[PDB]
């Protein structure tokens, strides 16, 4: 508790994001823990209560039978409003102590007292943002009591003023705040292809890959050059490249496969769902190379 | 630049979308107007390539919180969105124009401010100044909001000598007999309601579940609206507004019975 350490491998899981579209082709037992989205089931701050009270009673048939992890969106923990003001410790905190997670992923990009702003705002990578936000981050997660990781971002354009890379700036943020790292693998390959001059290997050997705690393996697709992260395409061979060299280099605790949103997910999307077996076999093959390199 | 002073720049863009036309319009250097400050145009300066990422930066914010204005309305007035959608009005239409009115506002966590806000912007709108029965049902739905947001640091009140009135529960006298959409949600905006005045309670069970509705009889609403402010040392009985000065038992006792049970009046316990 007075400082926490990587949970031990505790396997593979789904995000869980879509609610009543992915229990339906809920398969055997090998899942044992899935994803919870801490915004989907919290309740507003200008009201009394903190988890919606129809979401109250689906935790409790989960929470029995599969492992549920935390994911922090929208709660503006890196903004620059006062933290006690902020929706993590007012609603993600309990929830994540409700749900009785053993950690909590958190994005890294912005927010002041507002969702849906935090997205395409990642920060500034500079060395006063990295004594603000470490200091944020390390009294987050004492509020927690659980180790806190910090989701990487895709973005189009870095914020003004950076002063080093994204790989630098998450180094000196762990390492100064204590927190740990969440690995989105999609993400690092979006960036390496929409940026100009984003070293994928020199990403992997800046990070202290001892820090992930958790891995994320999603597919985005892009037709004409507009729009990426949609997180609905098959897992592309690139990340499944990251995901067996991450596995060869360090141990995390846990990995998870993000999917699209169950009506858009942008301006212009899809919602068909007759490829159920494209996400099965997406998770077969995730969970045999975990246990290829299982401790 | 600090980081600061480049996100309350981008909160000033998002809410000034006469902003918006001059940056996506205009690319060229001075082009854009040089009102912006000396500080904000640096910034801009920076973005002066990459523009369309800019463009693709709003929109998302405004698909985004067009699609917001459907959260606050599934969040804090469920039964009035069922039948906004059976009498087919363009919400869509209605985001847009409520948003802008805002200056596309970004309400956040406070989505019961949010659809308290909503509620009163569509109580106006002249698409449903045709629907009364559902102009009726939005009221009692704003109601709902009001009782939440009013736990939220309500002023405790010890539990003395003198009835009190909870604030676990409000009550709402309706212009049409809304039970019957709550009885009969398939109904809800569907079907014709007459105009016969209900009291209509909401409650809460608990301070961690769904708020109820309930309906209670005229004298149970006497006895309610009688309680606005504690004046019931047996005071409550002579407070028939005069138009009964008799003090009654189990004709007014049970009302206040259950009453109590639904979390609405607190007894001298
Ligand atoms: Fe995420
Ligand atoms: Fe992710
Ligand atoms: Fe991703």
């Amino acid at each position: 508790m007075p400082d926490f350490v990587k949970p031990a491998p505790i396997g593979v899981g789904i995000q869980y994001n879509p609610e009543i579209l992915d229990w339906f082709p809920f398969e055997d037992i090998q899942v044992d823990i899935l994803e919870i989205l801490l915004d989907n089931i919290m309740a507003p701050m200008d009201g009394p209560q903190i988890i919606k009270p129809s979401a109250q009673a689906m935790i409790e048939r989960l929470g029995q039978k599969f492992t549920l992890l935390a994911h922090s969106n929208y709660g503006c923990d890196f903004g620059f409003s006062a933290l006690e003001e902020t929706a993590a410790v007012q609603r993600h905190v309990p929830l994540a102590k409700m749900l009785n997670s053993p950690w909590v992923a958190n994005h890294c990009f912005y927010g002041d007292q507002s969702w849906l702003d935090i997205w395409s705002s990642p920060i500034q990578f500079s060395a006063a943002e990295v004594a603000r936000c470490a200091d944020r981050a390390q009294s987050l997660q004492t509020l927690y009591g659980m180790p806190l990781a910090h989701e990487n971002a895709a973005y189009y354009l870095e914020c003004p003023g950076a002063e080093m890379r994204e790989a630098e700036f998450l180094a000196r943020l762990v390492q100064r705040s204590g927190t740990f790292l969440h690995l989105d693998l999609h993400n690092i390959y979006t960036n390496h292809l929409n940026l100009k001059g984003f070293d994928l290997k020199d990403y992997m050997d800046t990070l202290p890959l001892d820090k992930v705690i958790s891995v994320h393996l999603a597919g985005g697709s892009w037709h004409g050059g507009l729009y990426h992260d949609w997180h609905d395409a098959c897992v592309p061979e690139p990340v499944w490249d990251l995901y067996e060299d991450l596995l060869s280099r360090a141990q995390p605790s846990a990995v998870i496969l993000e999917y699209q949103g169950q009506a858009h997910h942008a301006q212009t999307r899809i919602m068909d769902a007759s490829d159920e077996s494209m996400i099965v076999r997406d998770v077969q093959r995730a969970q045999a190379i975990w246990s290829r390199y299982n401790r | 630049m600090e980081a600061e002073q480049v996100w309350k720049l981008w909160r000033r863009v998002l809410r000034d979308e006469r902003l918006q036309a001059q940056l996506f319009s205009a690319t060229d250097a001075t082009h854009w107007l040089s009102g912006f400050s000396e500080s904000e145009s640096k910034i801009l300066s920076v973005y002066a390539q990459q523009f369309d990422r800019v463009k693709w930066f709003v929109e998302n914010y405004q698909f985004r919180l067009v699609n917001s204005f459907l959260n606050a309305l599934e969040t804090g007035a469920p039964l009035s969105l069922r039948a906004l959608l059976h009498i087919n009005v363009d919400l869509n239409a209605q985001s847009k124009a409520f948003l802008r009115d805002r200056q596309w506002r970004d309400y956040g966590p406070q989505v019961y401010t949010y659809c308290e806000d909503v509620l009163g912007f569509l109580a106006e709108a002249d698409e449903l100044q045709g629907y009364p029965e559902i102009l009726d049902l939005m009221r009692l739905e704003r109601e709902s909001v009001r009782l939440y947001r009013g736990l939220v640091d309500p002023e405790s009140l010890p539990a003395d000598n003198r009835y009190q009135r909870t604030s676990m529960a409000r009550l709402y006298e309706t212009r049409f007999a809304l039970s019957g959409w709550l009885r009969q949600k398939d109904q809800l905006g569907l079907t014709r309601l007459p105009e016969s005045t209900e009291h209509v309670l909401i409650y809460l069970p608990t301070l961690q579940a769904r708020h109820k509705f309930t309906l209670i009889n005229a004298q149970a609403a006497r006895l309610y609206n009688c309680l606005e402010q504690p004046q019931s040392a047996a005071g409550l009985f002579m407070l028939i507004n005069s138009d009964s000065a008799s003090v009654p038992g189990s004709a007014d006792l049970a009302l206040l019975d259950r009453l109590e049970q639904l979390n609405a009046i607190r007894k001298p316990l």
